[PDB]
């Protein structure tokens, strides 16, 4: 299908009779492969890996919002101690994820995830799902989030750049 | 339904005296005759045009017979302009008031005495004239209805040549209507206004026909007349920039634009309009085919596009009048901030009544024309969208991806609203908690518009820089260190913009938003939905298709409307809320002798718009005070129609907030009553139809609303100002 | 589901089959009407309670009536 | 045109978007965080861990200095008749 | 103030439902045979005089005190 | 005056595009809803409507009855 | 009457939506409607717009069962042609509904159960009753 | 003054009276619906047919009182 299509909005993976679109912006080499990569994506990889990976990110990120719009903004008492606000957010982030993946059961049906790539290749399954494979990843984005939380807040906590 | 023969047919409930109405202008419903059609709104307009017509008549005749506009021209400063007595009856007379000039009658706000001193005009024996001519304008209009649809109609293929009809309305109506006014005005409204402005008095002003005649009186001032043959067609044209300048600004003495530039402004608008005229192809050759050129455009993104689009445009109204009136609504809202930020008639600016009243009215007009654009635009796609024939592609697609341009859309107005309403809402929470520090306030986290700042700040330096011609700035709201003061008022005046401006535009921005997914989302999935795959056999206007799925009430494109309705109002509605405190707070008020100025609510917008019971308490409660407290005065009217508005939309609350149902089964018992004592109507009563309800909800909402605001504002600038 | 009933006070005018779009209704050799005809409710699982059946009955009430009961998807009328 | 009743899977959007990915994996480092992640992942045992972790909530506040819980002081207000 | 504001608003919708319980006992429990001809299945045999007096009670009040209202302003 | 003035189909209509958009968004298909998203239901917003309706006649009066008594005395 | 079946056939001309099948034909059902054109015209379709009809014997995959309805009502006005609709499901099995009986539920059949009819006439049903059912049995 | 109010406050009385015992009386059923006593009290509507029936419901007509109930008191 390249390339004197000279026309973009190809049918989603060539069908036209399933509700969505084929775009750069949906597919891209540069987006496919940047979707591609990443600790939510990435299947055939342990889920407690991949937590770590999206866990750490996120709680890293937290900080900066709450340390600076904080209550106490503003504060050497509350100088980024708030950080541990965002630390508490990824308590109870880590709760939400717990309790979500009591929709997933131990008998289990493994997976809801499909059960194939496009491009209908018929081969593999995902392991997200499922209540084992879930609970690893949350348990990796708990581990993921405090860790995050804490390194930021030991650069902020001698910082330099940028006071 | 006398526009239709089984429609006319017979009563038998009461239902049938609410539809004749209801469908008495749905001329694509009588008939499947384009040419019927097209032939019957051409003569509407003449129609229209009759009253409108009329309507200008007895403005002028008003001002002539009912008016103190002669006393008003020698002491334009502190006399109220008033048209129109109201005659001695059941009390009536106390709504005649003090307006000066020895004059007994009601102030008013239609800005007719701003631009008869603009146009010149100096005697009750010239509105006299003009309230005739006006008269005699509506007896042709009238007439020429009669004349085009019972003696000579004009074919299907007259109307649908619209290459031709291009070329002389942005020419000769736009280009030639333009140029003749820049006429009017170098050769009358120019001399004479000059006059005006150095004391003269207007019976000591010669007869503008004295000016046009003989060169003399019209040459010692602008001395570029002086010469007869005149430098035109000597092509220098460096001459004539006497009546003439690219001043820009305001005067000081007047406190309107200067008609110095006005003139100028025409006469390059009604060539501009006359070369731009000279585009579209008819009969001898020179021009363009825009069916030829609409085909050229094509796109990867959109394949073919635009193919077939002039088959669209030629064969379907509704199509052309959603356009239409998009931007008539969209050109009526851009008047109304075009005119308060640069004042284009003498003693406008100053007049405080006059302005907000303005803006607030093109404001409604400009907001309801949009919404009518959603209808017509709804209504194509049920009785005029047909693939087979009329294919276009662009329209595809858009159906294509219906379901995602209205979830982003979704989406947006979820993140305005928490965006723009939630700060508020923190900062009434943060204040009420004893916590100033946190909100977000210029004296505490500030949010500045720094690049609404920067535009006005490029726009203070233009002249000179980026405008040479440019002596002075565009408005003088992007003036710098620029104030005008006529008579002890001020006229206008540089304006801030804060962290409390950042805030209220973004619920515009929001407030905006949510009206067009409300509006555009019914256009959409006006014909097929998930839900209803067949809604288009449904119509345009029903009220729904039962309660099941779930249930499915205003499916309908016209419900769409209907609930874009009350958002159009919620949105303006705000709009002239900004308008009024802002223009009352740091903008109107009176310069003193040293030159202190003192605003009339004395800049309390900057920290106290900032919450929400700010402005229910420092705006709402505040500047109520003078309509509640304005019986036993001239403006007794306003205290009324107050209290009269509140009632008629609390009386709106009572259609929106039921069901037919219930009222049918009430009448029942109703009619048995009547039963009994011989006094039952063959035609049998019947309660309102599940769709005229909300129409009859809608209006009387808006009208209320509408209505109480404007006994508002009303009440308020006359007292104060 | 919906529970739709037929009522011999039918004429079979066919006038709810018609108006049906999930098709929930049809018509049946009877003998109790000059149409010889009667209407039917068999397949109430696809019905998705929207009563334009009613808004075709001539008779004087509905001969076919509606009672919304319980929820289904193809009942909610769901797509998704 | 591709309807296959054989496989009811690629007729429908069963397929993964090509933004899935069962390639490879990540460097060695993992081999500590599944040493010390692992209490974390079994589940039920964390949903406890962290509301029992609301207990830091409790300590946080039962100690705390600077909110403010003190007038600092004044002399009341009578006020409108004592 | 408080107190009797309180109370008034307790005893209004008190009393919306004890006439929101009346059509629950006529739908769900009401049988028409067993009351036959009583007081109780009288109500149901005139009941289009009932509401159209309550009707016109309503719009003979409403008509006045709002009249006199609005004159008076 | 959200639930009493807009009805039903209009909302059923909206999340029936959010429930697509849900579906087609990276990083979020991976979760999915266990309960079907759906338009409140006619007689469920009538209430709806009805309580917030009611909740802020009470709480405003209440705000009001108190405060303005109270400042005074 | 025996249903006919349907194996492989080419669907129409469209070029894509956002309206078509997502995740409950996966899961739950999706409804397909096959009809044969004599001619390549065009049709609405609905969930979208414009979509050519083809020449054959022309099938076309839905979810709801009643989009399929709509668009074989309009495909048997405007043209004159004859249309079926089944239900797939999501494990193959061959669910085959309307017309059926072969012939269109508004014209009267042969042999076809009443089901759900009651002899007594509306407004002779009872009032509960705290026992099972609701009386319009 | 007290006169006023006391026709105003005699005309909330009669109205609300009015809204609850019509949809008492009319709980049954009435000629636009006959049997709506094999409904029950709360039922979103019979459909768009025969003119339109929202609002038809006893528990509907509660739902309207309730709004006069808060006017009166
Ligand atoms: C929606 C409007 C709004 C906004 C913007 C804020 C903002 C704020 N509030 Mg307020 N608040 C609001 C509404 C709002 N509030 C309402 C309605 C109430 C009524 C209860 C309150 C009551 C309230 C209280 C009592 C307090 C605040 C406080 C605060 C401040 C700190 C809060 C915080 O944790 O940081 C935010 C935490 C985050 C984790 C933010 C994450 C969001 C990030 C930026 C999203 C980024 C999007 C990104 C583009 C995604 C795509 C990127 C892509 C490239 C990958 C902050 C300025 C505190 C304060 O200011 O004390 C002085 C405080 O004590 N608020
Ligand atoms: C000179 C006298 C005259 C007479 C005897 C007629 C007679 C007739 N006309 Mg003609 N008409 C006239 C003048 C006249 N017309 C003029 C001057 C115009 C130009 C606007 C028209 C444009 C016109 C059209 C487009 C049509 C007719 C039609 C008809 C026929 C049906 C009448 C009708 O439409 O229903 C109703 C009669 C009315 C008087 C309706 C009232 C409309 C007027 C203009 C309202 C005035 C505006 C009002 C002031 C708005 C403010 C209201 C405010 C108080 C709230 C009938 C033979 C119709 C026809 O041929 O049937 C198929 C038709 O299609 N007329
Ligand atoms: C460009 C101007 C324009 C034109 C030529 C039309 C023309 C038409 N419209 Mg449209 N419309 C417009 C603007 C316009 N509209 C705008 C801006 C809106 C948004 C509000 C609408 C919303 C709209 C809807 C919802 C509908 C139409 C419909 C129609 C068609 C027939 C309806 C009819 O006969 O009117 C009938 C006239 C009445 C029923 C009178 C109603 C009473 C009015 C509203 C009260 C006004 C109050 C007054 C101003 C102040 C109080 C006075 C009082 C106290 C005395 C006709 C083709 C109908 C249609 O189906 O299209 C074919 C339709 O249902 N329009
Ligand atoms: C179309 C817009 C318009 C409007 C809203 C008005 C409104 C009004 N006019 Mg004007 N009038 C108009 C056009 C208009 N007129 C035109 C075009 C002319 C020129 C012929 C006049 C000539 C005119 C005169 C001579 C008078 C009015 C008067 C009045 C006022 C008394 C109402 C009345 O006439 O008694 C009821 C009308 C009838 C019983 C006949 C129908 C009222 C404010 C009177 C006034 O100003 O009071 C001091 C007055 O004497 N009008
Ligand atoms: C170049 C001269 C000219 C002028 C001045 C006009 C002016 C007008 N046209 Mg016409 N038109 C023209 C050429 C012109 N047209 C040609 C050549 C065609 C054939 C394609 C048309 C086809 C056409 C249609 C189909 C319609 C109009 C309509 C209108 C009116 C719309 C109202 C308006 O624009 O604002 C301002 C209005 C005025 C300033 C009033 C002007 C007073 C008279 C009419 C001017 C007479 C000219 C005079 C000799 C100088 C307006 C009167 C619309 C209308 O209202 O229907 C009646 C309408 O639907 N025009
Ligand atoms: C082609 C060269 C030429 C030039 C540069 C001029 C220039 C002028 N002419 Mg002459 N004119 C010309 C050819 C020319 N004309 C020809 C070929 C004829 C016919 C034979 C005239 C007949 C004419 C008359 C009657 C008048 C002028 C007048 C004028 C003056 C304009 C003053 C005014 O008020 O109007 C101006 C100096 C006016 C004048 O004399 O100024 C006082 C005047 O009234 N012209
Ligand atoms: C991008 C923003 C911008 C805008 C909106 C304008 C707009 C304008 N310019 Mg400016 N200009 C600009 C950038 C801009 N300019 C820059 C960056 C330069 C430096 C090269 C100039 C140098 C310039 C000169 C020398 C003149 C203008 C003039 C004008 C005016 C008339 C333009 C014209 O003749 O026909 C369209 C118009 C208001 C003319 C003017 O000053 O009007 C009196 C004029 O002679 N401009
Ligand atoms: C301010 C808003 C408002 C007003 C004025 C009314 C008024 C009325 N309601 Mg209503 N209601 C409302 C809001 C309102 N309601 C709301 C928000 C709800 C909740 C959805 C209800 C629910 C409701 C129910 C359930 C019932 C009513 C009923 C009534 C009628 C009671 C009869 C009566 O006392 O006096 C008579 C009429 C009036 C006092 C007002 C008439 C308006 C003026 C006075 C008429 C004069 C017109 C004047 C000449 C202006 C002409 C205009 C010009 C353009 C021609 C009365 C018409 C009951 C009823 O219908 O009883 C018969 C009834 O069943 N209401
Ligand atoms: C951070 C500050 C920097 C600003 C950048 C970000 C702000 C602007 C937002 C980027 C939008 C991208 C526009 C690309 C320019 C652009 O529109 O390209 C137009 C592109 C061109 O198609 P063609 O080349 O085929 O056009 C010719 C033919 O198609 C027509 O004959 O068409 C499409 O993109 C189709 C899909 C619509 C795309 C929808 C995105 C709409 C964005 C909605 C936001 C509107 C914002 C308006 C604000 C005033
Ligand atoms: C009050 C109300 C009614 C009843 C209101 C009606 C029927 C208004 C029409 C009544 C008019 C005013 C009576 C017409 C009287 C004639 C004009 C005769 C008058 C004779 C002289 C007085 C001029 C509905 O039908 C309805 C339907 C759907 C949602 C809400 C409501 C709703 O709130
Ligand atoms: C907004 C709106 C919706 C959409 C409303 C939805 C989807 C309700 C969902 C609300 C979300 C979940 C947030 C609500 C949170 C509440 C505070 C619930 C608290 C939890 C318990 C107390 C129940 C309708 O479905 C509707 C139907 C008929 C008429 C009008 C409307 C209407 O106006």
């Amino acid at each position: 299908s390249e390339k004197p299509t000279y026309q973009v909005v190809q049918p989603i993976n060539g069908d036209p009779f399933i509700g969505s679109l084929e775009t750069p912006v949906t597919s891209s080499p540069l987006v496919a492969w940047y979707l591609s990569n990443l600790p939510g994506y990435r299947t055939a990889v342990n889920p407690l890996l991949r937590g770590i990976e999206v866990g750490l990110a996120h709680g890293f990120f937290l900080v900066g919002p709450f340390v600076k719009a904080g209550p106490l903004r503003n504060t050497e008492y509350a100088g980024a101690a708030g950080s541990l606000a965002a630390a508490g957010l990824v308590v109870i982030l880590s709760i939400c994820l717990t309790i979500y993946g009591i929709s997933s059961f131990n008998e289990g049906d493994p997976s809801t995830a499909p059960s194939l790539t496009l491009t209908g290749r018929k081969k593999q399954p995902d392991q997200l799902q499922t209540a084992d494979g879930w609970a690893k990843f949350t348990g990796g984005f708990f581990f993921g989030g405090i860790s995050g939380v804490i390194w930021a807040f030991f650069l902020l906590y001698v910082l330099d750049l940028p006071y | 339904g006398h526009f239709s023969r089984t429609i006319a047919k017979g009563p038998d409930t009461t239902t049938w005296i609410w539809n004749l109405h209801a469908d008495a202008h749905d001329f694509d419903s009588h008939t499947s005759d384009l040419e019927e059609i097209s032939r019957k709104v051409f003569s509407a307009h003449f129609g229209q045009l009759s009253i409108i017509f009329l309507w200008l008549s007895g403005m002028y005749f008003h001002g002539a017979r009912f008016s103190n506009y002669e006393a008003w021209l020698n002491d334009p400063t502190h006399i109220r302009p008033s048209a129109q007595v109201v005659w001695p009856i059941v009390g009536q007379e106390i709504l005649n008031g003090d307006v000066g000039g020895g004059f007994r009658g009601i102030q008013i706000t239609s800005g007719f005495f701003q631009i008869w001193r603009a146009s010149g005009i100096t005697s009750e024996l010239q509105l006299y004239c003009t309230a005739i001519g006006a008269l005699v304008f509506a007896g042709l209009m009238l007439f020429a209805g009669w004349f085009h649809y019972h003696k000579a109609a004009p074919k299907l293929a007259w109307f649908q040549d619209v290459e031709s009809m291009l070329n002389h309305h942005l020419a000769g109506l736009l280009g030639l209507g333009s140029l003749s006014w820049a006429r009017h005005q170098v050769h009358v409204s120019l001399p004479i206004n000059q006059f005006l402005n150095a004391g003269v008095d207007p019976k000591e002003i010669p007869l503008p026909h004295e000016f046009i005649l003989n060169r003399d009186l019209l040459a010692q001032l602008y001395p570029s007349f002086a010469e007869g043959a005149t430098p035109f067609f000597t092509l220098n044209w460096s001459k004539y920039a006497d009546f003439l300048t690219f001043r820009g600004g305001l005067d000081p003495l007047t406190g309107g634009l200067w008609l110095t530039d006005i003139a100028h402004h025409h006469l390059a608008i009604a060539i501009l309009f006359l070369i731009a005229g000279h585009m579209y192809r008819t009969n001898w050759g020179i021009g363009h085919g825009i069916k030829d050129i609409l085909e050229a455009h094509k796109g990867p993104f959109t394949g073919q596009g635009h193919k077939g689009l002039y088959e669209i445009l030629t064969t379907s109204w509704h199509a052309q009048l959603s356009i239409n009136l998009a931007m008539l609504g969209s050109l009526t809202i851009v008047v109304a901030q075009h005119m308060y930020s640069m004042p284009p008639y003498p003693y406008l600016a100053t007049d405080y009544a006059t302005q907000l009243s303005l803006f607030t009215h093109h404001m409604w007009i400009g907001g309801f024309l949009i919404v009518g654009a959603a209808a017509h635009a709804a209504i194509f796609m049920v009785r005029d969208y047909d693939p087979t024939t009329r294919y276009n592609d662009l329209l595809d697609r858009v159906l294509r991806h219906r379901d995602a341009i209205i979830s982003h859309l979704n989406w947006v107005c979820i993140f305005l609203g928490f965006h723009s309403f939630g700060l508020y809402i923190h900062n009434d929470t943060m204040s009420a908690l004893g916590r100033p520090q946190d909100m977000f306030s210029d004296t505490a986290i500030q949010l500045q518009p720094v690049f609404a700042q920067w535009i006005q700040n490029t726009h203070a330096l233009a002249p000179g820089t980026t405008a040479p011609g440019a002596t002075a700035s565009t408005s003088l709201t992007w003036g710098g260190g620029d104030l005008v003061a006529v008579g002890n008022k001020v006229a206008l005046l540089p304006i801030p913009l804060g962290t409390a401006d950042f805030l209220v535009h973004h619920i515009h921005a929001f407030t905006i938003h949510v009206t067009v997914l409300i509006l555009l989302k019914g256009v959409l999935f006006a014909r097929s939905s998930r839900l209803i795959p067949d809604k288009a056999n449904l119509g345009f206007r029903f009220p729904c298709d039962g309660p099941g799925r779930g249930g499915t009430c205003q499916v309908s494109a016209w419900d769409h409307v209907f609930l874009g309705l009350f958002w159009m109002y919620n949105s303006i509605s705000v709009v002239i809320f900004h308008f009024s405190w802002k223009m009352q707070s740091d903008v109107w008020g009176s310069i003193n002798d040293q030159g202190v100025v003192t605003h009339i609510t004395g800049g309390n917008f900057a920290q106290s718009s900032i919450t929400i019971n700010g402005w229910l308490r420092d705006f709402l409660w505040a500047q109520a005070s003078q309509v509640i407290q304005s019986y036993g005065s001239s403006l007794s009217a306003y205290g009324l129609f107050f209290l009269g508005a509140h009632f008629v939309w609390a009386f709106s609350l009572m259609f929106l907030f039921s069901g037919r149902g219930y009222w049918q089964e009430l009448i029942e018992s109703i009619v048995w009553a009547h039963n009994k004592l011989k006094v039952a109507p063959a035609t049998q009563p019947r309660a309102l139809s599940i769709v005229q309800g909300r129409a009859v909800g809608v209006t009387h909402y808006l009208l209320g609303g509408i209505a109480t605001t404007w006994a508002f504002f009303l009440a308020r600038i006359i007292a104060v100002g | 589901s919906h529970s739709v009933k037929i009522y011999d006070t039918c004429i079979g005018c066919t006038q709810c089959v018609r108006a049906c779009p999930t098709d929930v209704l049809e018509m049946i050799p009877w003998g109790g009407c000059k149409a010889k005809q009667i209407a039917s409710a068999p397949r109430t699982e696809d019905c998705v309670g929207c009563k334009r059946c009613e808004s075709a009955c001539p008779t004087d009430f509905l001969s076919v009536r509606v009672y919304l009961w319980h929820e289904t998807t193809r009942s909610m009328g769901l797509a998704y | 045109y591709f309807d296959l009743e054989d496989i009811g899977n690629t007729t429908g959007q069963w397929d993964l978007y090509g933004s899935d990915a069962p390639s490879p994996y990540s460097p060695l480092q993992s081999k500590f965080f599944e040493t010390f992640a692992a209490p974390f992942t079994k589940r039920g045992l964390l949903l406890k861990f962290l509301i029992l972790g609301g207990g830091s909530t409790l300590a946080y506040f039962s100690t705390t200095a600077s909110g403010d819980i003190l007038p600092i002081v004044k002399g009341p207000q009578l006020p409108p008749k004592l | 103030a408080a107190l009797y504001t309180h109370h008034q608003y307790i005893a209004g919708f008190i009393m919306t439902g004890a006439f929101a319980h009346g059509p629950i006992f006529f739908i769900r429990d009401y049988n028409p045979e067993q009351n036959a001809d009583n007081v109780l299945a009288r109500m149901l045999e005139h009941k289009e005089a009932i509401i159209s007096h309550l009707s016109w009670a309503s719009l003979f009040l409403g008509f006045h005190t709002l009249g006199l209202y609005v004159h008076n302003d | 005056f959200m639930f009493l003035i807009s009805w039903r189909g209009y909302w059923q209509e909206l999340i029936e595009t959010l429930a697509w958009a849900h579906e087609r968004t990276p990083l979020a298909n991976l979760i999915r809803w266990r309960d079907k998203p759906v338009a409140l239901s006619i007689v469920q917003a009538r209430l709806v409507g009805l309580v917030h309706f009611s909740v802020g006649y009470i709480f405003t009066y209440a705000a009001f009855l108190i405060a303005s008594t109270s400042g005074k005395f | 009457t025996p249903p006919e079946l349907d194996p492989n056939t080419p669907s129409p001309i469209f070029g894509g939506s956002t309206g078509g099948l997502l995740r409950k034909a996966q899961v739950e059902e999706f409804y397909v409607i096959t009809w044969e054109s004599p001619k390549e015209q065009i049709f609405e379709m609905p969930t979208g717009g414009a979509a050519i009809m083809r020449e054959g014997p022309n099938l076309l995959k839905l979810a709801r069962k009643e989009q399929c309805l709509a668009l074989g009502t309009r495909l048997r006005s405007k043209y004159k042609i004859k249309y079926q609709f089944y239900r797939v499901f999501p494990s193959g099995e061959v669910q085959y509904l309307h017309p059926k009986d072969g012939v269109y539920p508004e014209k009267v059949n042969p042999g076809r159960q009443g089901v759900g009819v009651n002899f007594r006439s509306i407004g002779k049903n009872v009032s509960p009753i705290e026992v099972k059912f609701t009386g319009k049995q | 003054g007290d006169f006023l109010v006391h026709h105003a406050i005699a005309l909330g009385l009669h109205t609300t009276t009015l809204i609850l015992v019509k949809g008492a009386l009319d709980a049954r059923g009435s000629k636009l619906m006959p049997d709506k006593k094999d409904f029950g009290y709360s039922f979103p509507c019979d459909g768009p047919g025969r003119g339109g029936t929202c609002d038809i419901s006893a528990w509907d007509d509660f739902y309207l009182a309730v709004f006069w109930m808060l006017n009166t008191i």
